[PDB]
RNA sequence: UUUUUUUUUU
RNA sequence: CGUAGCUGUAGAUGAAUGCUAAUUAUAGAGUAU
RNA sequence: UUUUUUUUUUUUUUU
RNA sequence: GGAAGCUGGAAGACGGAAUCGUUAUUAAGCGCCAGGUAGUCCUGGACACUGAAUCC
């Protein structure tokens, strides 16, 4: 390990990798592992130079907590998702709470349920249960031991909206109600100044009382006095009502207190902004043809806010986009939340790394015969791209 | 060639005789060969200079054990040309059209151009198609790798003289730029 | 008003804005140096050349 | 000011319908040169403008099911000339028009230039002391190359602007606009 | 100034100390240092430079001299009244020796040849701040006075002939530091400066015309 | 041509606008321009008011 | 492959706004002006009040309302069969922008005066 | 975040930064204008000429700045208060369009407009005051507390505006009423608000009863550095009962809780400046602590100059004598302190004390002077303090130089009155005739004469004097002599107000011809 | 057809109102025009190039069309103007008559069949443009 | 075969 | 430019496009279900 | 081009 | 007369038989406009890309 060891493959046990990554492999690596005929063969991942720069930052961040260390997430733009197969397993081995989500779009382009509400945020009861069930597979034994704060008890609505933001939707309804009821006091001049001021004072008294009686938020009365954060089993029991309120409660809880280092990795982040496959009546004439934007849903919105990374006093977030699901085009980075100083633009594989990749497949009995004479010839054909290299060599005998 | 570029560069460093015109040219050779496929497997260069050297494995490990004093040269390399005079000298309009092709009366095409093509062995005149030159990394790819070495040589409690080279690389203004958020972190450490 | 802001304050009361009247000056000069056609109903007959 | 004008350039173009007629004009124009008062005569540059062609179609003898066709080709020729620093207008305009022969029209394009404020500055430089405490070819234009480059760039700019504006105001049924009535 | 990896006295050590002061005054995070330190540091080299052999080519060129003068023009620290540093540099041998060693158009080539090979100065970079510093020095106002006039006039005549191909930003500074109370009289007459002033204004009419002497005019700073 | 216009405000503006556009259009002859507007003011006056 | 706008991602049917950030096609322009008819009529100060019934939100979604919107929108993109080659249709936003700005129609996002532009 | 900035060291000392970013500003895109403006904010030196250039161009380029950009640009003006007569026309031209029912802009816009010159009735006050009174049903707790400090600094308020915020706190505080939930949440939102409204001599019946502690046994309210708010609110016209439940407390009578050098002396001293309170028999114990604290070397060059300047007023509350503790017992070798940052603070302190010495028994009463030897010792300090500022004069910001002129002109009266050695060079070169960026004054809206206003250069940096009204309007025991030559009430706290007012009257008579001046215009404390 | 006409009424593009002797725009420009007093006086104060195509050849029985064009070109960089004035120049003419590569503006006027009539028209509008630009 | 922006979410 | 490569849907037993209460465009006039 | 791009190709032309 | 929305249960998976001919940028597919002096065709004229096989 170090600068001297760049572009090498690290062996991984088949059984150990599954336990460390219960959800699955990071990226499209599952398509390349099935090609190996041997079932007992190990899995190798190349150590690109982009991982060395990122790994060093995490080392200093852990030592400080025991303004020099970074306190914001990064962004990989341009093999951006290849590093995820080596950075996540390593961090998890160092007692780090890592949130794994390689396929966040599965909760937006599949069979589900939507229920409109006054808050204007659609919820998914069916997909809300799968988020916590998959996260607890490997992150267990730590959430239960972690305590729970008392300053963030129950200030979230059913759809995960804050109390202050949820009650604002009813401001218009209450505004007209008070205007019609003012005739009782308006109809009983005196100095032309105090008479008008006294009438206005009645509005303040009535508004204060109206903002605390009509609204009846649900303060998770099912659990009066919690003791931990992993002891919330009632969320898994009830799904029709208590599906989204508990999802946001854990999200807010992991910002205030600081006991353990955390990490969040969201892959394929370029397919969360575009429109979803849902249909509704929220279109702005011809903007969506009657479709629900992906960022307007509950689950996608939770992982579609990079400007909030500052509140993460425990850790930080990270995302990468390399697939061809949508044309990147200009891909404005300034109007999204990230800055120009936090974008890691990787490049194509160097000739040195290209040779190692070809030799790696030989040990796996993937290719038939790859003469050294044509080793450099194939570099110009595919251009050294990883996607074009594996596909070109797979179709043909290779070399 | 690759076998003679490093020797020339190394000699200048010892004698403290650099060139602002020759340095950029020799920097490309050291980069293309460094990342070549035959780096670790290839044996030594045949000049006997490498026989009595601490490092080995041809250029693979030779540059890895390079003194930190000489490593700063690659990072702190001036790529400016002679035309650069808009900073201290004054105003200067640079040209962008050296060639000025003008016809004359003695070398003018005849009116009947149809028969002219039939009096040639092969096609000569063709539509205007010219390919431009695209600048490569120009040695910046190798410089980025060298910058990471100085970061690790800070928390080792080394000599003061050896630590001066780290600051010079971190204080660059035309190569490192601000792509990654590592400059303030390295400086703070 | 003060000294230099004399005309700015007076124009504000009349209803002038720094976005609407800005385009009026451009249009006024443009209409003078160019044709007066503005898509009015009945001007399509004068554009067709005589045959 | 009218007196401050000067003919910057004069693009002379020709349009001949025959190969022989176009060749006669070139020889006539050359003969008119090498006879002016100045040592070097005005030597304009050459610039061919391709050769447009046209050929309609018609059915072919009557009372036939269109088994054969007869075409009528109508070729054409063009030629363009460039001028720079036309000091003598009488020795250039007269020569160009006098070189015609047969059905060979012409289309000139004048180009004037007006000078602004004549730059007059930099008087006799100050001075103090320490306190002790030709090359002209035969068939070539005599004008400087720098002047041609400055004028050539202007011509390329006007052509681009004219093409862009002309394309905008080009639609069927002139005077028709959408949902105007 | 290219001090990079002693004859009689105080020739090489002076260059080392000259660059050290400029480095501490370069900072842009907080106060460079204390006022007491500046006086102690200034006095440290004040007497040292006095005995610097009052010759040869081993003379402090304007290139390295301007590096120190540049720092004092941006850190907000005024140079001390001490002028001994200005009496051992520039005019002493950097000008007389240049003319000793081997028409209207001839004047321009004379000064142009200076920055050809040896480059005694960085064109308009180092000498540009020399005129500005000599203006502001004695900041208050109701031999130092005699020497200031000679220095300002000597450097002014070497820029005027070539005052047509310079950068606009550099031209403003040169012209700005002439129409001031500290500048000597009989320099702005109708010889080379009166008609040359309107030439710059016509090229850049967007700049202030009436308030030309507002940046560093008769008001000093 | 502009000597007398219809009394009706609606008809006065319809004919007046044509004068400004016709004078700045290519394709119409000088003789035709005078006759085009001369006959237009008469046909409009021989009709009921636009109200 | 079959993207909208071609290779150069052309857009000859959308109009940008100077204020805020919101764009819409010419199809929605007709509906916006008709819906906000009360503000336009009061701005200026029966035959004049002829389009009052069309201001209804539900009437536009009916069979009768669908035909009214299509009648005004002539589909300028469609033209004669001989309009081929250089004689190709251009962006009709020039005429739409003038009417949208002169009528002083408020923007759905923020209530503002004429602020529309071609884009 | 990890802040980082790189300098243009391409040639290592080529060109001039102040000049380089001067011409490009005349022709630049709107985005580039904001980027260059921030450079001067964090810069060391300030150029008055460059400030006017940016202000003039802002009005012309106001047609492309988004509403968020205007607020961000206005925010940068908070430091070094500076403005131009052409700046008001730009902001007034787009403030109406910015009214989109904003929740937070009610405070950010009001706070930014508090300084410089505002309160323009028929351009700015009409829309802001009309929109703030009707939006009282959505103000957050944090915003309401901050609004108290804003209204306090205003001049010539109106009953409808004051009453709007008075009733807002009564209902808001009741919700929290029914140890950290009250000790730092309930009491904090009570005394802080009462002081704000008390400045405008306004109070209602349904606020005093609720604000005061109902139970007299409610001890342990606030520390020594927060209890002063309750005392300052009272002692205005007829207020009492809030001070102590029976003038017998447990943490505010026996030398507070605990006073020591552990970062506590400065905190209490700073709180006494913005609160109009006189050191009574119990509050005078702070002066004694200075004698021992000054002995330490660390305290002599870390907080000594800051404390002396920030509490120069009220001489019989900090120093035993005006010259005893103000002398230089050991300052001969310790005079230098961070070039100019703290050295200038000593000059102002020596000037305010001079005014108190003269205006003590020469027609003002309220004390008596000391022996004539006191003046001799005082002059020995100022003579050696002004010289060190000559080479460090360029290392002062706009705000630092603005206040220097007020303290510099004072020495030009006593010296010639019938002395300082460097009074003919330093005091008659720049300190007498300054041309720094002159900000606009804070004028009321009671006169209603904004159509005829002007500007004249004088000590208060700008004034209201038009050509039509030129020399014509603005130009018993406490009214006869106190309203004449003094013209300063002993509300606010007069030691500073008297010095600024007297200098303004003299500066307007020496140069300009302006007779029959009606000063008035006494802002709240 | 009636529905389309009613649409133009709401937007305000109709001559409907809820003798006269006016002045034509062409005649108004003629009255306001500072002409030179003889050939030795410079009207304009900036460089400008005038181009026009002239047909010459044998005697043709019919006139050749498209031989009456006249346009004027000038560089904005050479013309010294303030920041506010420079922006207005390109806004009135628009980006179509402005080239971003070289930085020149071409003004073409052709609303007359005759060459002499068209040439004089260009010179009148050019002066009027500068009158409004400087404001 | 379909992207965000002028700001009111701990 | 079209079949692109690439990539989502149903690895269609069910993709045929004519019939018409109804409008888009040219024209002086192409209308009635 | 390790602060560079963010991508299919036509039937006349850089004389 | 041309095109378009909506609506859609017009008639067809028959026949490996037989008649029209291609001398390879041939054959087989797909895409564009020039003229026909308002619109107005599946034919004719005319250009470009992918482009296999046989004993001819």
């Amino acid at each position: 390990v170090g600068v001297e060891d760049v572009g090498r493959f690290r062996l991984f046990d088949r059984h150990r990798l599954v336990e460390l990554l219960p959800e699955g492999l990071a990226g499209e690596l599952s398509r390349d592992v099935e090609m190996i005929p041997s079932a007992t063969s190990p899995i190798g991942v190349m150590l690109r130079k982009a991982t060395l720069e990122l790994q060093m930052q995490l080392e200093l961040f852990a030592r400080v907590h025991a303004l020099a260390a970074v306190q914001r997430g990064f962004l990989l733009d341009g093999g951006k998702s290849c590093v995820l197969n080596y950075l996540i397993p390593w961090a998890r081995e160092n007692n780090w709470l890592v949130v794994y989500e390689p396929l966040p779009s599965r909760y937006a382009r599949e069979i589900g349920d939507i229920k409109r509400s006054s808050a204007g945020v659609y919820i998914q009861s069916s997909f809300s249960q799968e988020f916590l069930e998959r996260l607890g597979r490997f992150n267990r034994r730590l959430l239960e031991e972690l305590p729970v704060a008392r300053r963030c008890y129950g200030q979230a609505a059913l759809d995960g909206v804050h109390r202050l933001y949820a009650e604002r939707s009813y401001h218009s309804l209450l505004e007209k109600a008070l205007e019609k009821d003012l005739d009782e006091i308006r109809e009983q001049l005196d100095s032309q100044l105090r008479e008008e001021i006294l009438l206005a004072r009645e509005r303040l008294a009535l508004w204060h009382t109206y903002r605390r009686e009509v609204s009846i938020p649900s303060m998770k009365s099912r659990l009066p006095n919690p003791a931990s954060v992993w002891e919330i089993a009632e969320f898994g029991l009830q799904n029709e009502a208590f599906a989204t309120q508990a999802l946001y409660e854990v999200w807010e809880q992991l910002k205030k207190q600081t006991q353990l280092n955390v990490l969040i990795a969201v892959d394929e982040w370029n397919e969360c902004f575009p429109v979803s496959e849902y249909v509704s009546m929220r279109y702005e004439g011809t903007r969506f043809n009657g479709h629900i934007p992906a960022f307007h849903l509950s689950t996608p919105r939770l992982l579609s806010r990079f400007d909030d990374a500052q509140q993460f006093q425990r850790g930080l977030k990270i995302c990468a986009t390399s697939w061809r699901r949508s044309n990147r085009r200009d891909y404005r980075p300034d109007l999204l939340g990230v800055r120009q100083e936090e974008i890691r633009t990787v490049r194509n594989f160097s000739p040195l790394e290209f040779a190692n990749f070809v030799a790696y497949y030989h040990k796996k009995k993937i290719l038939h015969e790859f003469p050294r004479e044509k080793l450099d010839y194939f570099y110009m054909l595919s251009g050294g791209n990883g996607f074009q290299a594996r596909r070109l060599l797979a179709s043909l005998y290779g070399g | 060639d690759h076998e003679d570029s490093f020797l020339v560069f190394y000699a200048m460093c010892s004698t403290n005789r650099f060139d602002a015109v020759l340095l950029p040219a020799l920097l490309e050779r050291l980069e293309a060969s460094f990342f070549s496929s035959q780096a670790l497997s290839k044996p030594l260069f045949h000049p006997i200079f490498e026989v009595w050297d601490p490092p080995c494995e041809s250029f693979a490990a030779l540059i890895n054990v390079l003194p930190l004093s000489a490593k700063a040269v690659v990072v702190t390399a001036d790529r400016r040309s002679e035309r650069e005079r808009r900073e201290n000298e004054g105003w200067l309009a640079p040209p962008e059209a050296p060639p000025l092709v003008l016809p004359n009366w003695q070398t003018m095409h005849p009116v009947d151009m149809e028969a002219w093509e039939k009096k040639q062995r092969r096609v000569v005149r063709t539509r205007h198609v010219k390919a431009k030159i695209i600048r490569q990394a120009d040695g910046r790819k190798l410089a980025a790798t060298m910058a990471l070495h100085g970061r690790q040589a800070i928390h080792r409690d080394a000599a003061v003289s050896s630590l001066v080279s780290v600051a010079a690389m971190c204080a660059s203004n035309s190569q490192r730029a601000l792509r990654g958020e590592l400059l303030p972190e390295t400086l703070n450490l | 008003m003060r000294r230099l802001a004399s005309p700015s304050l007076r124009r504000l009361q009349e209803g002038q804005t720094p976005h609407s009247m800005r385009k009026s000056a451009v249009a006024d000069a443009r209409k003078k140096i160019f044709g007066y056609a503005c898509g009015m109903p009945g001007e399509e007959q004068w554009v067709r050349p005589l045959q | 000011a009218l007196s401050a004008y000067s003919l910057r350039s004069l693009i002379v173009t020709y349009n001949s319908r025959n190969r022989s007629s176009m060749n006669a004009t070139i020889e006539n124009l050359k003969n008119a040169l090498r006879w002016t008062s100045p040592s070097e005569s005005s030597s304009p540059s050459s610039a061919p403008s391709s050769a447009p062609s046209s050929a309609p179609s018609s059915s072919w003898s009557p009372f036939k099911y269109k088994y054969a066709l007869r075409h009528y080709v109508f070729e054409d020729h063009r030629y363009a000339f460039a001028f720079y620093d036309v000091n003598s207008v009488q020795e250039v305009v007269s020569a160009a028009l006098g070189a015609m022969a047969g059905e060979t029209c012409c289309s000139c394009r004048f180009s004037w230039r007006f000078a602004g404020r004549p730059p007059v500055s930099l008087p006799t430089p100050p001075r103090l002391v320490p306190s002790s405490r030709a090359t002209v070819l035969r068939g070539h234009c005599p004008t400087d190359k720098e002047f041609i480059r400055r004028a050539l760039e202007e011509e390329q700019a006007v052509e681009r602007i004219r093409k862009k504006l002309d394309k905008k105001q080009l639609q069927w049924f002139p005077g028709k606009t959408p949902w105007a009535p | 100034g290219l001090v990079q990896s002693d004859t009689e006295s105080a020739l090489w050590e002076s260059r080392v100390l000259a660059a050290l002061l400029s480095s501490f005054l370069r900072v842009d995070d907080y106060r460079p240092s204390l006022d007491f330190v500046l006086l102690l540091s200034d006095a440290l080299r004040n007497s040292l430079r006095r005995t610097a052999v009052l010759h040869e080519k081993d003379v402090l060129s304007l290139k390295e001299t301007g590096a120190l003068l540049s720092s004092f023009a941006t850190s907000g620290y005024a140079v001390p009244p001490s002028l001994m540093a200005c009496l051992v540099e520039h005019f002493l041998y950097d000008v007389d020796l240049f003319l000793t060693s081997s028409s209207s158009s001839s004047a321009e080539e004379a000064e142009q040849l200076s920055q050809s090979f040896f480059c005694s100065s960085r064109g308009r970079a180092t000498p540009g701040d020399c005129a500005t510093l000599l203006h502001s020095l004695a900041s208050p106002s109701p031999n130092l006075e005699k020497l200031r006039f000679e220095a300002m006039t000597q450097a002014w005549r070497l820029v005027a002939p070539v005052l047509h191909l310079l950068q606009p930003p550099c031209k403003l500074l040169i012209l700005n530091s002439l129409q001031t109370a500290h500048a000597p009289p009989d320099v702005s007459s109708t010889a080379f400066f009166q008609r040359s002033l309107e030439t710059f204004l016509r090229d850049n009419p967007d700049v202030d015309s009436s308030l030309l002497g507002s940046l560093f005019g008769t008001q000093g700073r | 041509v502009a000597h007398s216009l219809p009394k009706d405000l609606k008809y006065r503006e319809s004919v007046a606008h044509a004068i400004r556009v016709l004078e700045r259009s290519r394709g119409w002859d000088f003789e035709s321009k005078v006759k085009a507007v001369n006959a237009l003011v008469e046909v409009w006056n021989r009709l009921a008011p636009g109200r | 492959a079959r993207r909208v706008g071609g290779i150069g991602r052309r857009c000859f049917l959308t109009l940008h706004c100077s204020a805020c950030s919101f764009f819409f096609q010419t199809s929605d322009a007709i509906k916006l002006i008709l819906t906000q008819q009360h503000h336009i009529l009061r701005k200026k100060g029966a035959s004049k009040f002829s389009l009052l019934p069309l201001a209804d939100a539900s009437l536009l979604l009916k069979r009768r309302g669908a035909l009214v919107l299509r009648s005004l929108h002539g589909d300028p993109l469609v033209g004669s069969r001989r309009q081929r080659g250089e004689f190709a249709p251009q962006a009709p936003t020039a005429e739409m922008a003038k009417m949208l700005n002169k009528s002083c129609v408020p923007c759905p996002r923020c209530k503002r005066e004429g602020r529309w532009e071609e884009g | 975040f990890s802040s980082l900035r790189l300098s243009q060291k391409d040639a290592r000392g080529s060109g001039y930064l102040p000049a380089q970013r001067f011409l490009s500003l005349l022709k630049a895109s709107p985005e580039e204008y904001r980027s260059l403006l921030r450079e001067a904010t964090q810069a060391k030196i300030v150029d008055p000429a460059f400030l006017r250039v940016a202000s003039q161009r802002f009005f012309a380029l106001s047609d492309r700045f988004y509403p968020p950009e205007i607020l961000d640009i206005l925010s940068d003006f908070a430091s070094f208060p500076y403005s131009d007569e052409a700046l008001l026309a730009a902001v007034a031209g787009r403030l109406e369009d910015q009214l989109v029912e904003p929740s937070p802009k009610r405070l950010a816009a009001l706070l930014s407009l508090s300084a410089r010159l505002g309160l323009c009735h028929p351009s700015i006050r009409d829309p802001l005051t009309k929109h703030i009174e009707e939006k009282m049903y959505a103000f957050d707790a944090a915003l309401l507390d901050s609004l108290c400090r804003t209204v306090g600094s205003l001049l010539s308020p109106r009953l409808p505006l004051l009453d709007g915020l008075a009733t807002q706190a009564q209902l808001l505080a009741s919700d929290l009423r029914a140890d950290e939930v009250a000790q730092r949440r309930y009491i904090a939102l009570l005394f802080r608000c009462l002081e704000g409204l008390s400045r405008q001599r306004y109070s209602q019946s349904a606020l005093v009863d609720a604000c005061v502690a109902c139970a007299e046994q409610h001890g342990q309210a606030f520390p020594l550095h927060d209890t002063l708010r309750a005392v300052a609110a009272a002692r205005r016209l007829d207020l009492a009962g809030i001070e102590e439940p029976l003038r017998r407390s447990d943490m505010a009578d026996k030398v507070n809780r605990a006073t020591d050098r552990g970062d506590q002396l400065l905190a209490l001293l700073r709180h006494l400046d913005l609160l109009r309170l006189r050191d009574s028999q119990l509050l005078q114990k702070v002066s004694e602590a200075v004698e021992l604290h000054s002995q330490k070397a660390a305290f002599l060059a870390t907080q000594l100059p800051e404390a002396l300047l920030h509490l120069t007023r009220l001489a019989p509350a900090d120093l035993r004598l005006p010259v005893a503790l103000l002398s230089q017992p050991s300052l001969l070798a310790m005079a230098p302190r961070l070039s100019a940052a703290q050295l200038q603070q000593l000059l102002s302190a020596s000037a305010l004390v001079l005014f108190q010495h003269i205006q003590r028994r020469e027609g003002g009463q309220g004390g008596d002077p000391l022996i004539a030897r006191e003046a001799e010792a005082l002059a020995k300090t100022v003579e050696r303090f002004l010289d060190l500022l000559k080479p460090q004069f360029l290392s002062l910001n706009l705000r630092d130089r603005r206040a220097l002129k007020e303290a510099a002109s004072l020495f030009l009266v006593e010296a010639k009155g019938a002395a300082l050695a460097p009074k003919t060079v330093d005091f008659c070169c720049f300190l007498e005739e300054a041309d720094v960026a002159p900000p606009l004054p804070l004028a009321p809206s009671g006169g209603v004469d904004f159509q005829s206003v002007g500007l004249v250069e004088a000590c208060s940096r700008l004034v209201l004097c038009a050509d039509a009204r030129f020399s014509e309007t603005r130009n018993e025991t406490t009214t006869c002599k106190l309203g004449g030559v003094s013209t300063d009430l002993p509300v606010s706290i007069t030691p500073q107000a008297a010095s600024s007012l007297l200098l303004t009257q003299l500066a307007l008579i020496r140069r300009g011809i302006l007779r029959h001046e009606i000063q008035t215009c006494i802002p709240p404390p | 057809y009636r529905n389309k006409y009613r649409l133009r009424r709401l937007v305000g593009m109709t001559h409907d109102i809820d003798g006269r002797t006016f002045v034509t725009p062409l005649t108004k420009l003629q009255h306001q025009a500072a002409l030179p007093r003889s050939p030795l006086h410079a009207r304009f104060d900036f460089p400008h190039t005038v181009h026009y195509d002239v047909f010459w050849g044998p005697p043709q029985v019919e006139e050749e069309p498209n031989k009456s064009g006249c346009w004027v070109s000038f560089r904005v960089a050479d013309l010294k103007l303030s920041d506010s004035q420079e922006q207005r120049l390109l806004d009135i003419l628009g980006p179509e008559r402005y080239d971003e590569q070289t930085g020149v503006v071409c003004l073409e006027a052709d609303v007359f069949p005759q060459l002499n009539h068209n040439a004089a028209y260009l010179g009148d509008i050019l002066q009027q443009l500068m009158r409004e630009v400087k404001k």
